[PDB]
């Protein structure tokens, strides 16, 4: 690559798999660095870690 | 970071006469500051209709520093700047 | 107020269904935990069904949900 | 016995080993006529002389 | 005004915590019975690892980008040595230090003040109770997680999906100097950390009756 | 003419409720584990052969023990009026057995103890010589 | 007259559920252990039986941790039996520890053989009052 | 409150047993030395079953243990 | 190997045995420089020397 470079088109990329924190969430352990949430109306649990 | 001129509660445990200004200390009991302490002194007013206390020496626990925020006090449950004592 | 009125009386709250249990073996009808099946079909609050109420507060009365959509009815009128 | 390879030894067990930046292993051990080597997730057996 | 809420929450948390802990301790033997760690310890006093399992996963990245899988397994914590099995206590027991100093500065003076103080204390104490309950929930989830992971490791090993751990013992006779001596020195060192095998050709299935 | 349902008991508690909620799933998983393990492996034999029962060994026992095995086996041998024998060197890591039964046989006590010890210990009985022998595993 | 039910009766639904779950898991683990445990019949156990020679019913105490041949020779000398060995002694000696206060030399020799295992074995001739220590190959 | 009540009375304290001996030939049901066998399975303590309470001091109520884990129960709220 | 080379090897040694200080502990003499601890409810003695 010369002085004017990094202009090649982006090649294909396999999308990443599902985020691995889902395993812990499903098991019931909240992810590290998260905080609990309050939800009513039924039987469910929630957490907020990465504005998600 | 505290908003300009906001409200806090505190407790005075050491009594003093308005005869000799000197160090008087109080303790914040609620709000963000817990167990923080505050040294100050009073002033002598022109007339005996009130009495106010100067609070400037603020010491926050945990950290080794002594900030110099200056503040005054008001009478709780009365919302006045006077003093609850005898004047006759 | 008495959920198990005219019955044996309130025994305990089973959280497996969020239900009070009367002294007679029959289930009561009240709710004794937030984790209960409640069929509520109404809600309050503005900027609903969008990014939610934006955490920051603006000088103007205009309020925008976090998705970028603006809740006119929540914004004060003039 | 000074044994140099790029794979891993499993059953005999070493008392001292060294590694290179490029990924070469060299173990020092006592005399053992038989060795167990694990690579690519599979373990096999080999034998030596003296 | 809010010291009511604070002290109510503290007292409620403390009382609920003490009650739940003592009830747990009273119902003791069955807990250790069900959470029998030791019988799952492998031969070489090696704590088996923990497996995480998931089924029918799918992730959407963006337009024309969705990745779907049927099943997934993960190694949560790598196996390692141990001198004594853990118990239910290090997951379920929760601490309790009783507060006894409600700072008597804002006290009830007039009747409405007393009433609002009482009700705020009550609601705060309820909040403390439910918060303690939620903490218990998290503890239960964590311990169930670990036990299930151990079980899943056992089952994958049975199904021949994870290589068993491997260790070597080297023995030396007399050792030391003229001042220090040892009769027989045994050095145990593990080499093969258990891991999944991608070669499906050796996978084994079983059928019951 | 009031109405009731049969099962009426003392009030429960949420902590116990959640304990049961976890435990039922744990039990189901353990059952499935044992089922698949048994169907995949071929069983071979029984330890009754290596420790057959005999007379003067039917006196009933009920135990609750959650510690090591030496005191337990010593007390059992003292009750059985048999010679006590030990083989092997006790490893530094203690071998711990927890048993909570009621009104079983001495032979079944020994069989259960040996089974729970598994690969770390073994039990032999010589009735003709009236001896009970416990052997540590030859490993390490 | 009066009868009191057992104190720790599962008189609650949660209690009964927990207790039965404990019963179930205990049973399952016991079955798994039973099916897993490896055993051998006494018909083909690799061990030395009791010679039952009258001189061997003495009672004594021994504490030791080291070479086996020395202790075995000492025991044979005590029992008035000839002592002999076959095989080549390995450079690394087989070492055993025994710390006992009162038992039979027969049991001592049985423990000796059990600890020796595959490394070597011991044979006893009471008709010709000799003991032999046979190495491995 | 007499440990050797309706008995001869206290004779002395056997430390190896950690127990009092009554004047009549029996061990009292009271302890004298703290180095005895007391069957207690319940106790207290913040940061328990970890590295214990860490000796740091914090302006807020945040408290941690020497294992690095925190304790909301030991800490306060806000 | 040059300045830009990776050249990052590692070395391992034979593990050490247990501390001989435990021998003094077993014979009953407290280790030097430590301090005595308070033990309640049983038959044991404790010491703290180096956060151990």
């Amino acid at each position: 690559y010369g002085p004017n470079a990094k202009s090649m088109p982006t090649e294909e990329g396999i999308p990443p798999s599902a985020n691995d924190l889902l395993l812990h969430v499903l098991e019931g352990v909240p992810p590290p660095g998260s905080r609990r949430l309050v939800v009513s109306g039924g039987d469910a649990r929630a957490w907020l870690s990465n504005e998600k | 970071i505290i908003k300009t001129g906001d409200i806090m509660f505190a407790v005075l445990d050491t009594s003093v006469n308005s005869d000799e200004p000197g160090p008087i200390l109080a303790t914040i009991v609620t709000g963000k500051l817990k167990g923080s302490k505050l040294i100050g002194s009073f002033n002598l007013p022109s007339n005996a209709d009130k009495m106010v206390i100067t609070f400037n020496t603020m010491s926050i626990p945990g950290a080794e520093k002594t900030i110099s925020i200056s503040a005054y006090a008001i009478d709780p449950n009365t919302a006045r700047t006077a003093l609850a004592s005898r004047t006759n | 107020d008495g959920c198990c009125s005219k019955m044996g009386g309130i025994n305990y709250c089973d959280s497996s269904a969020g239900r009070l249990v009367c002294n007679n073996g029959f289930y009561s009808t009240c709710y004794c935990t937030r984790h209960a099946v409640m069929d509520l079909q109404f809600l309050m609050g503005c900027c609903l069904w969008h990014g939610g109420v934006y955490p920051q507060l603006n000088s103007s009365g205009l309020v925008v949900c976090n998705d970028g959509y603006v809740s006119e009815e929540c914004s004060l009128q003039k | 016995m000074y044994v140099r390879t790029n794979l891993t030894i499993l059953s005999p067990g070493w008392l001292a080993s060294m590694t290179s930046a490029d990924g070469t292993h060299a173990y020092e051990m006592q005399k053992s006529p038989v060795l167990l080597v694990s690579w690519h997730g599979k373990v096999m057996q080999l034998k030596v002389e003296g | 005004k809010e010291t009511a809420l604070s002290v109510g929450a503290q007292a409620g948390l403390a009382w609920r915590a003490k009650i739940i802990d003592e009830q747990l301790n009273k119902q003791a033997r069955n807990l250790d019975a069900i959470y029998d760690f030791n019988s799952l310890v492998l031969e070489h006093n090696i704590l088996p690892p923990v497996l995480l399992e998931g089924r029918n996963t799918l992730n959407l990245a963006d337009a024309q980008s969705i990745r779907i899988s049927d099943r997934t397994y993960k190694v949560a914590k790598q196996a390692h040595f141990i001198t004594t099995p853990p118990t239910w206590r290090q997951y379920l027991w929760m601490d309790y230090v009783k507060p006894e100093a409600p700072n008597v500065t804002l006290l009830p003076k007039t009747k409405a003040e007393k009433e609002i103080w009482c009700i705020y204390t009550e609601r705060g104490w309820k909040n403390g109770i439910d918060q303690a309950n939620t903490i218990l929930e998290e503890n239960i989830a964590r311990i169930k997680e670990d036990f299930g992971g151990m079980i899943l490791y056992r089952k994958l090993l049975a199904m021949n999906m994870v290589s068993p751990p491997y260790v070597s013992h080297t023995d030396l006779g007399v050792t030391g100097d003229g001042s220090e001596i040892h009769i027989d020195d045994r050095v145990l060192r593990i080499t093969a950390l258990p891991e999944l095998n991608v070669n499906s050709a050796e996978w084994r299935a079983a059928v019951a009756k | 003419m009031k109405f009731k349902k049969p099962p009426i008991n003392n009030p429960s508690d949420d902590a116990t409720i959640k304990l049961a909620e976890a435990a039922v799933s744990v039990s189901d998983s353990m059952l499935e584990m044992a089922k698949v393990e048994k169907v995949i492996t071929p069983p071979s034999k029984d330890n009754t052969l290596t420790i057959p029962n005999a007379y003067n060994l039917q006196a009933r026992a009920s135990v609750d023990w959650s510690g090591p095995i030496e005191e337990l086996t010593a007390r059992i041998a003292k009750a059985a009026h048999f010679r006590f024998r030990v083989l092997g060197k006790s490893p530094s890591v203690p071998v711990l057995i927890s048993i909570s039964t009621k009104d079983e046989s001495l032979a079944e006590i020994l069989r259960d103890i040996d089974y729970q010890a598994g690969k770390k210990a073994s039990i032999h009985v010589y009735p003709n010589s009236q001896v009970v022998e416990l052997r540590y595993a030859k490993i390490y």
